[PDB]
Formats: C-alpha cells, structure tokens, sequence
C-alpha cells in the first residue's frame, strides 16, 4: 500500500537520511587506519545492509515518472558531496583483485618472501592510467605498514570485501533501479559512469525480472544469485534437459498449461542439483 | 563395516562421474569387436560344420575377443547400476509430485477413484516412508485439513496410513538396517522402473550380452543402438509407429485385395500358373489356395511388373483377352497405387516431422518463451532482441529466483517477495505478464 | 591446368574437362551443390543403409546357407555365403540394386526346409531397404532441389 | 586468425589499401591501457618515436 509514502515523502525523513549518509561515508575514512578497526566497521556496514533496504522499499509500486521517484534522486543533489566518496570506496577496493590479475604488476619484486616494499608499489601504481595521484599513499596507510617494507597483498585482498560482498551488490542494485526508472535527466547519469565497476563485477550476479501485479501495474524486481550455483548451471547434466523440455511446450503444450509444467521443470532440476551437489566433489 | 560402507558409495561416485564417456567407450568397443567379427568362416573340416576364425599371420586375434566381450558385459553392468545410482530420482520425483498435486487439489483417491497407474499408486500411501524422497513430508495431514470436514476421519486416517494420528499430532507438537525398512514401498518403486521406457530398454541392452557368450553372432543387434542413440536417426524408426495406426490396416487392405483377386485364378485360370520347366516333373502351385496366396504375396507385391512374368506367354486362345484384363487390373491396383500409398505415408510423415523439428527452432528464434509478443516489433530498437532475451525474459534467471527464495527465511521477504510465493505454493499462475513487458504502453514515457 | 600437362601423357584424361559445364553455369551448379547441402545427414543415413543390411545378412550367413548360389554348374559350385566379407559385398551389390528383393538372384524355394520363414525374410528385406530407405535418399535430393 | 600474424610487422603491409596510417591510430586507440614498447614491436614500427 502506497499510503505510507504520502507522509514519508512530505515529512522529515530525507534530511535525516543525508545526515546519516554523510557520517556513513565519513566513518570509514578513519576506521581503516589500523587492523583493530574492522570488527565494528563491519557492524556499521551491515547497518548499511539495512540502510539500502530502507529506500529499496520506496521503489515498490514505482511509477515511471513519479514525484516520489524524483524525490528519491533529489536526495543525491541535496547531498551531492557525500556520494562520490561512497561510490569510489567500492571501486578502490574492488579493482584491488584486478591489480593482481595482470602479470605485468606481479613480476616486480620476485622475492620468495612475499614482502614487497611500499615504495616499489607506489611508483608502480603511479604508472597506471586507472588511478588518482594523491589517492595512493592514503590506501597505503590503510594497508599494514610494518616499517614501510611489507604490504602482504594476500591479506590486503581477502579481508576488505568480506563485509563488501553483500553491501556492494545492493548498492549496485540501488544505482540500477533508478537508471531505467526515471529517464532523460542529466545529473543522475554521471555517477553510474563513475561507479559502473561494481555493476560490471556483478553482471553475472544480477537479474532483471518482471511480475504482473496490483491490478495491472507491472514493475521490475532484482535478485541475487550465488557463485556456487552460478558456475554449475552451465553443465551438460542439465543444459540438454533444457532443450528436452524446450521441445515439448509447443509440440504438446497449450497456452493455458505452458508454465504449469515449467515450475515443475525448475523444481525437478533444482532437485537433481540437490542430489548432484550431494554427490559432487 | 564402516571402513567399507562409505567406500562403496565413494566407488559409486567415480562410477557415476564419467558415466557419459564410459557409455561412449561401451558403444565403441562393442562396435570394434562387431567389426572384427567380419572375418569368421565355417567349413566341414575341424580346426559337423565347425565355425572357425580366419587370420593372416597373427595369433592373438581370437583370445582377444573372449576378454573384450566380457569387458563389454562388465561395462554394461557398470552403466546399469550407474543409471540406478544417479537417475532413479528423476523417475521418482515427478510422479509423487503429481500424486501430491491430486491429493491436495483434486482429491483423486478420496472424492472419487478412477487405468494402468491409478490403482498401482494405492500401494504407496499407507507406508510411513512415503514422503522420504520429496521435500514436503506434511502432505498426509493437510489433506485432512482440506477434507476433514466432509467425510469421516477414522476411515481416511487408516486409508492414508497414519499410525496413531491423534497421538502423534500432540506428541510432535509438545516434544539391523533392513529390519526397520519397509516391504512394500521398495517393490512399489521397483515396479515403476520396469514400467517406464528407458530402464527396460537399457536392461534389454544387457540381456543380450550374457546371451552373446552362447553364440558370438547375436552381438549384431547391438548395432541398432545407433538408431535410438542419436535423435537424427530416431525419427526414421519413430515415423513408422507415428502413422502405423492406419498403415497396418491399409496393408491389411493389401492383404485382402489380392486374397480376393487370387480365387478367380484358382478357379478359372488353372492352366498356366506353372514355373516348373521340367515336363516330367510338374508342380504347379495353384492346387491349394493357401499355397497360391503365399505365392501371390511372394511375387505380386514384389516384382513390380505384374503377375504374368512368372507365368509364360499366353500364346493360346483359351481366354486370351480376359487374362490381359486380369493382369492389368492386378497391375493398376497393387503395384501402381496401393504401394505408392505405403510410400507416401512414410515419406510425407518424414517431411512433416522434420519440418516441425525446426519450426520449434523458429519458435525459439522468433517468439518470447514468457508471453505472446513476437519479435517483429522489436526491430525499431537496434539489436533489441538480445537485451530482452538474455537478461529480462530469461529462462535461467527465473529458476534462480525460484531458488533463492527457498533457503533463507520468510521473515526476510518483502511485500512482492511474499506476493510471488503465497500463491506459488497454492499454484495459481496469472502472475506472469502475458501481454505487456517494457514495450506496449511503457513507450509514452520512454526516451 | 594440373590436368592439361598431364593430358599429354595419355590423351583420354581430357574428359574430366567436360565437368566445367557443371560449375560454369549457375543453373547446373545447384544440382552438384545440393548433395553437399544435405550431405551431413545423407552420409549417416546411407551409413544406416550400410549397417541394416550388415545386420540382415548374418542371419542368412548362419541359418540360410542352403540356397545362396548362382553357379548353374553342378560340378563347379561356388556359393558366396562362405565368407561374410564376400557375402556383404554381394548383398550391397544386388540388394540395394535390383529393386525386387534379394531372392531373385536365388532360385525358387520349392523345398519345405524353412519355406515360410524365407518368405518373411525376403519381404522384410523388401519393405525396408528398397521401399523406404531408398525413398529417403530420393526425397533428400529432390525436395532440397525444390 | 594466426596466419594473419605474419602481416603486421612488415613495413609494406598497407601498400595495397587506401588507409596506410592504420598502425598509429591503434596506438591512439589503446596506447593508454597497455605498454607502448610491446605493441610497437608487435605491430612492427621500426623507430616509431
Ligand atoms: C539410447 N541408448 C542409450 O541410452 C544407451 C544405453 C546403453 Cl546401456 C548403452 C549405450 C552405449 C547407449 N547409447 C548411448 O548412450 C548413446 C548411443 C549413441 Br549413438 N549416443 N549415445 C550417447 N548419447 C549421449 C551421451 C553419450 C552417449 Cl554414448
Ligand atoms: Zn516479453
């Protein structure tokens, strides 16, 4: 029922939201200094987990060009100065694994220890074209110093996206709800070009799905798919059962009984993946 | 035996791991020994008539086959219990889904009772280990929630097999491996794998291999596996029984028209039906009509040039201009026309099935798989086909959406996430669009 | 041109130069192009034609050794159902060929030694390999032409 | 696709086609993401700078 959004739009919610979002983008500027600063910062980001589902719910029954949808995005120009930070924070730690993915940035210090010095990486990151000048040594200070001679990017890597695996997908959802909902508007278009990285990283984990509802008012809903069931649906244990039932929805099926068979098809396939994941290695 | 009890399922795991390639080599080595089978010869001399093998300057050709054949039978055993190891849940799951569907919705066994499967499905409800291989195992009590108001409870509880129902409904609310096993449910699901089409054919594949060691030459029927293995050559043998229902009766017409047409030759034209060129040894076949009819269906539907070419030339005046009507009214009927019907009812049906083999390819290539909008109006948007095919109206992402709503709790789901599930469980599906998706009347505010 | 300098070794290899008419005009290019247009299934169904008669000849090689003989000389008998490699070449030489069964190369079954079984044998050769599976090879050329 | 790798490094590659500055606008295209010294030797520019 959209009757809550009559008062929640006109009253005093959204300046409180920008007052939360400023400190939300400003807390992890200093709570990345030391290794003892993360088990409470991840408490703050699974508060961000519900901060995004706060305004995910105002997209329910979303009129395409509605004043509620415009008052969703005048948020980010009343608070334009605290969104670039939270959009580039999910980019400065997610191209992190893309630094190691090239072999040219791997063979710098070929020591068998794994302690590459900080100065050997600073001038190396200054040579790439996907970086910012004054934004090198601050994330070096966010990394472990250890007398400025130890990086250990194996633990620089896997620790800072363990709380940024669940919030990054939903802020990608937040940027992709509004791109196709409100069209032809200038200043809500630049920041998806500035934050297309998490969208590109979550291209396999994103899905656009439509359900008819609320007396003929259809609007799209987004969902998440896990990496375990991602790479295993593309196997010939099931990709030919695909065509096995594709052949028989027009050969014998009618118009009124076509998806009544398809839902049993999906549950039988997820049943054989239940037993196949049991006997999997 | 705990060191072996998980070791044998570990054996069965890498047994079923490479099932497809193991079946492929099981086909090809049988093909190879059926190829080396091409060099057998029989003569009256001992190595009465003894079947020996012909070889040129090689000695181990014959002791290879006696191990290759047992290899083929052993890998036949391997693929049989591999079939019964991986995919008996496919022949398990859907028909008790069908059974619970008619228990909850229609009332197939309580409101009425009906074939070949409907009364064999009554040896599965009363055992307590019925729903042990399907997700919903409270199916025996919501049928009592459904129709515990119209009928008697004490009869339906004994019919559905709830042992101490009113005691267990309070107990579950408040608070020698084969000896505990059932005797009826396992033989009930042992009947269905013999009933269904695939397992009896795969057992027919192995009932010849142990028989193949009695005489080596019955391995030739294993080369008909090519006909049903590929789908391209499956439609040729499937086209005969696709229109056999009229073809057996019109070949019965072929059987009765010549049976009509041969009694007039058996009675009035007894003179000339003779192929014996010996004058002293005459054996005509128009003496018994059971012999004459076997003769007539041996040459008349056969030769393609009438019937009077087995019979010498009518140089005599004894009914000369009547046999020239006889032969051509055999000719115009049984080779010209009624053989061309049997040609047409095979070749046309071949054409119909191969054209509908790829009009479904046309349907996947043009239609939508969700709703009833064709691809002709997606032509104004440049390459608007794949942006609608891969992500929005996709076949895999909807079953992923059905996946991710099962594991986590419904104290997490939203208004739309409960909207999509609370009538999914009672199974009514007007929730798909079926007429409007992103294009019809959303074009007025689309730039 | 690799045939023309070779054509002076023996004069009669100039005959393959008359197949230039087939690919030169576009009207008669589609006839030779129609075979490889649907050869991808035709080679495998003529493989079906090759294996069905290879299935069908071992029962004559084992159980019907009596009558497969075309040698009319009594003192010089040479039947071809002694080696099945000879019998299979014989069977694909006459059975897909004659168009009237297989038992016209073989004399008449006047004897009672499995009389009503060879009349099933010959017509289950006849209904399969000339009536049907030759008409598939006819259709997959003429339809594709159309 | 791999027989087409014996045609880039020779200086007489674009001599039979109209546009013969094709080896430098690829460096204008993707001289920002990769190394220049590798792609110049791979495309065969002798003394490019
Ligand atoms: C329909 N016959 C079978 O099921 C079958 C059953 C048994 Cl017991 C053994 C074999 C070799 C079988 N034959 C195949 O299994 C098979 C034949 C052909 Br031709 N192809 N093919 C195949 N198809 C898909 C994956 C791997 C393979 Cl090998
Ligand atoms: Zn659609």
């Amino acid at each position: 029922c959209t009757g809550n959004q009559q008062s929640l739009a006109h009253s005093r919610l959204w300046d409180a939201v920008v007052g939360f979002l400023h400190v939300f983008a400003h807390m992890m500027m200093k709570l990345a200094q030391d290794s003892s600063q993360i088990e409470l910062l991840k408490e703050l980001l699974d508060l961000q987990k519900d901060m995004v589902v706060m305004l995910l719910s105002l997209l329910e029954g979303n009129v395409v060009n509605g004043m509620i949808a415009r008052q969703m995005v005048d948020m980010l120009v009343e608070s334009s100065s605290n969104v670039e930070m939270i959009l580039k924070f999910f980019d400065m730690f997610l191209k992190l694994k893309d630094i190691v993915g090239s072999e040219a940035f791997q063979d710098y210090v070929t020591d068998p220890r794994g302690l590459i010095s900080k100065k050997d990486f600073q001038k190396a990151m200054d040579s790439q074209k996907q970086f910012t000048g004054p934004e090198i040594q601050f994330l070096l200070s966010c990394s472990e110093a250890d007398e400025n001679e130890m990086i250990n990017f194996e633990e620089f890597a896997n620790r800072f996206q363990e709380p940024a695996r669940d919030i990054g997908f939903n802020v990608a959802v937040l940027l992709t709800n509004l791109s196709e909902h409100v069209p032809h508007d200038p200043r809500l278009r630049n920041f998806l070009e500035l934050a297309e990285s998490i969208l590109e990283y979550f291209r396999p984990y994103l899905g656009r799905i439509e359900i008819m509802g609320a007396s003929r008012r259809i609007e799209r809903i987004y969902f998440e798919i896990s990496e375990t069931n991602r790479a295993q649906w593309e196997m010939p244990q099931v990709k030919e059962s695909k065509r096995q039932f594709i052949f028989d929805v027009v050969n014998e099926g009618g118009e009124a009984e076509k998806m009544e068979l398809f839902v049993s098809f999906c549950e039988d396939t997820i049943f054989e993946m239940q037993i196949a994941a049991q006997i999997s290695e | 035996w705990g060191e072996l009890e998980v070791q044998r399922v570990k054996f069965l795991n890498y047994l079923s791991r490479n099932f497809y390639t193991l079946r492929f080599l099981a086909l090809f080595l049988a093909f190879a020994i059926n190829f080396i089978l091409l060099f057998y010869k029989v003569s009256d001399s001992p190595p009465n008539m003894v079947y020996y093998f012909l070889e040129e300057s090689t000695g181990y050709m014959e002791p290879a086959l006696w191990c290759l054949s047992l290899l083929h039978t052993l890998v036949a055993f391997l693929c049989i219990i591999g079939y019964n190891c991986l995919k008996v849940p496919l022949v398990i799951f859907k028909r008790e889904k069908e059974l619970a569907r008619k228990l909850e919705f229609d009332g197939l066994y309580i409101t009425e009772q009906p074939d070949v499967k409907g009364q064999w499905d009554r040896l599965v409800l009363n055992t307590p280990s019925f729903p042990s291989n399907y997700w919903d195992k409270f199916v025996k009590r919501k049928v009592l929630d459904k129709h515990g108001d119209i009928f008697g409870r004490e009869r339906i509880a004994e019919l559905l097999g709830m042992d101490l129902a009113s005691l267990e409904i309070t107990a579950h609310n408040e608070r020698t491996w084969l000896m505990s096993i059932d005797v009826k449910y396992q033989i009930w699901k042992f009947g269905v794998i013999f009933t269904d089409n695939s397992f009896l054919y795969l057992g027919w594949y192995m009932v010849m291999s142990l028989l193949g060691h009695y005489n080596n030459f019955f391995f030739a029927a294993h080369l008909l596996d090519i006909a049903m293995g590929v789908k391209t050559l499956r439609t040729i043998l499937s086209s005969v029984t696709h229109n056999g229902k009229q073809l057996v009766m019109t070949v019965g017409l072929l059987a009765v028209v010549v049976y009509l047409y041969t009694v007039v030759a058996f009675n009035f034209f007894r003179k000339f039906y003779n192929k014996s060129e010996d004058e002293d040894e005459p054996d005509m076949k128009c003496d018994d009509m059971m012999t004459c009819y076997l003769f007539h269906m041996y040459v008349g539907v056969r030769a393609g040039g009438g019937i009077g070419d087995e019979i010498e030339d009518p140089a005599g005046d004894e009914y000369e201009l009547y046999r020239v009507v006889f032969d051509i009214t055999f000719f115009f009927f049984v080779i010209v026309i009624l053989l061309a019907i049997i040609q047409g009812l095979i070749i046309d049906a071949f054409g119909e099935l191969r054209d509908q083999q790829e009009q479904v390819k046309e349907d996947m290539e043009t239609k939508c798989f969700i709703c009833g909008i064709g691809s002709d109006y997606f032509d104004t948007t440049p390459h608007g086909f794949e942006t609608h095919t891969l992500e929005e109206h996709n076949l895999a992402n909807y079953m992923f959406f059905l996946m991710y709503l099962i594991n986590k709790d419904e104290t997490e789901h939203t208004g739309q996430e409960s909207y999509v599930w609370k009538m999914y469980q009672e199974r009514c599906w007007d929730f798909f669009p079926a007429g409007d998706c992103f294009r019809k009347q959303y074009e007025d505010q689309l730039s």
